[PDB]
């Protein structure tokens, strides 16, 4: 758990407060896949 | 020609310019003669007259006559019936295109519209044929990507393709050979390059050996050695 | 025929024009949001830099680069790729982390050796702290960022609103914080592991800024490029229009001649 991952989780939690905006929700919802690569082969894409 | 071919029995040469005029002349008289005009207006006896003429030019066992025939294509439409039926009777053709003339390449021979029955991997051997195969493929790719090139930049083509495109642009420029008869017009002293030399020169270019120097270096100059030197000239 | 093949091809060109038009406009809309983000991000970055500058910022390595999954953003993808290749001559065998596919592919061609981590699923969205945070967290764990004595990040700085110059900057390692005379310009006790915390925090904050600069450059380039496309397509409309007109006339003439020939008999 990186310090900024800790802060990130806190930020997401903080919009849960009652009052909300779409950009906030977008800032609290994103997806990706981090893919490893070798010195070649790509270990299977794992969702970020 | 026949007197030389037959009676003297010594190999000749023959030049005909234009054999479109032969067809054309026939079409003019045809109307007056009273023939129902065939398509485009050509004489109905177009096929026979051309046929007879082109079989009176031939290599018999009596003698061998190299002939050079020049076809004025009207409006440069090859689909016109008189040029079309000419294409049938020739043994090799090297159609020269106005577009390639606009590109400034003199000689202006279209490189995807040339044929000879002498281009074979037996006749000029596998190595020559292989060299030619790659040239054809490269240029055809370049022609294929002409649409894409115009609509969007060349940078928006695939990297692999960009190598091909760069090579082909070089091949296109490379193909110009200054002619000594055109020395006046070009203003560049002509150069004749050996057949053995030609195969070598293209082989190297195809392997991208000398691909590292400008397109302008390849432009309006002779053989590979000349290109190398012309890079030095430009470099100064 | 001639006539129909001209017409269908001209229709294609017309449709292409319409699409390139559509994209160019939509690009402008999208671009507005992008620019707004880039300002806010850059301001945030300036605060971190305030520390590093005042501190004295004096420094296998890491290379990180960013170019979206999607292409057709002009030569954003390949100008940055080319600028990676030059500084990957410089580096012996540095590990390239490629954030988004387009640069990943190009770099993969240049070396498959150096590519160790890559991302995918970033470009379609505008960058957000969430993305950056997760990317940073995975960067630390997977690549063990501290091993690299120097990190460098590559992005496209949107130099002018019609230009983009591919740009790089150096992310400062925890070592940097340690050996900078930042004790002489700031105060921490020792209980906090300010190097290990600040390194992590600015790993992401610097990356997010880079992503914002990049995203803006991508969308800006896409607008510029698609605009130039529209121009090129227009010219082709005119060229095929002349062909169409000539072809139409020719068809009338050729058909007419056949009719005359029949009538004459």
């Amino acid at each position: 758990i990186s310090y900024a991952a800790y802060l990130n989780v806190a930020a997401q939690a903080i919009r849960s407060t009652e009052l909300q905006t779409a950009s906030v929700l977008n800032r609290s919802q994103t997806d990706a896949f981090y893919t490893q690569y070798k010195n070649a082969s790509e270990p299977t894409p794992i969702t970020k | 020609a026949e007197y030389f071919r037959d009676e003297e029995g010594q190999d000749v040469l023959l030049f005909i310019d234009n054999i479109f005029r032969f067809t054309q002349a026939g079409s003019e008289v045809s109307a007056l003669l009273g023939r129902i005009p065939s398509a485009v207006g050509y004489q109905p006896t177009l096929a026979t007259d051309m046929g007879l003429l082109q079989e009176r030019i031939t290599t018999t066992k009596k003698g061998s006559v190299t002939s050079v025939q020049a076809v004025y294509v009207p409006a440069d439409d090859l689909t016109d019936p008189a040029p079309a039926t000419t294409f049938a009777h020739l043994d090799a053709t090297t159609v020269l295109s106005r577009g390639i003339s606009e590109l400034g390449i003199y000689p202006a021979v279209d490189p995807l519209d040339s044929k000879s029955r002498l281009l074979d991997a037996a006749v000029v051997g596998q190595e020559h044929y292989d060299v030619a195969s790659k040239v054809q493929e490269t240029l055809q790719t370049y022609k294929s990507l002409q649409d894409i090139i115009a609509i969007l930049g060349m940078d928006e083509l695939s990297e692999q393709d960009k190598l091909t495109v760069e090579r082909a642009r070089k091949i296109q420029r490379f193909l110009s050979q200054p002619f000594a008869v055109a020395e006046v017009f070009t203003g560049i002293p002509g150069k004749l390059v050996r057949l053995k030399d030609t195969v070598a020169s293209f082989k190297a270019v195809l392997e991208g050996k000398y691909d590292n120097i400008p397109e302008h270096a390849f432009y309006m100059v002779g053989g590979i050695e000349d290109v190398v030197a012309k890079a030095e000239k430009l470099a100064a | 025929a001639t006539l129909k093949e001209v017409e269908m091809r001209l229709k294609s060109i017309k449709n292409i024009e319409k699409i390139t038009k559509t994209m160019k406009i939509v690009a402008s809309t999208r671009l507005s949001k992008a620019e707004k983000a880039k300002i806010s991000a850059k301001k945030m970055d300036e605060a971190e830099q305030l520390f590093y500058k005042n501190a004295e910022t004096k420094n296998k390595e890491l290379i990180v680069a960013i170019t979206s999954d999607k292409g057709l953003c002009g030569s954003i993808h390949s100008q940055l790729a080319k600028a990676v290749r030059r500084h990957l001559n410089d580096q012996p065998n540095a590990d390239i982390v490629t954030i988004g596919d387009k640069i990943k592919m190009q770099l993969l061609r240049t070396h498959p050796n150096n590519i160790k981590l890559s991302i995918n699923g970033i470009g379609k969205d505008a960058p957000t702290f969430q993305e950056s945070a997760l990317i940073a967290d995975k960067l630390l764990s997977v690549m063990k960022a501290g091993t690299y004595p120097k990190i460098s990040i590559f992005y496209n700085d949107p130099v002018s609103s019609l230009s983009f110059e591919p740009s790089e900057k150096p992310i400062f390692n925890a070592k940097t914080i340690e050996q900078s005379p930042s004790f002489g310009k700031f105060e921490i006790d020792t209980d906090a592991n300010v190097p290990r915390d600040l390194f992590e925090y600015t790993l992401a904050n610097q990356m997010l800024t880079a992503m914002a600069q990049g995203y803006a450059a991508e969308i800006s380039a896409r607008r510029n490029a698609m605009d130039n496309a529209s121009k090129n397509a227009g010219d082709m409309i005119n060229r095929y229009s002349i062909l169409y007109n000539r072809t139409r006339q020719a068809v009338i003439t050729n058909e007419l001649v056949d009719i005359i020939t029949g009538a004459s008999s």
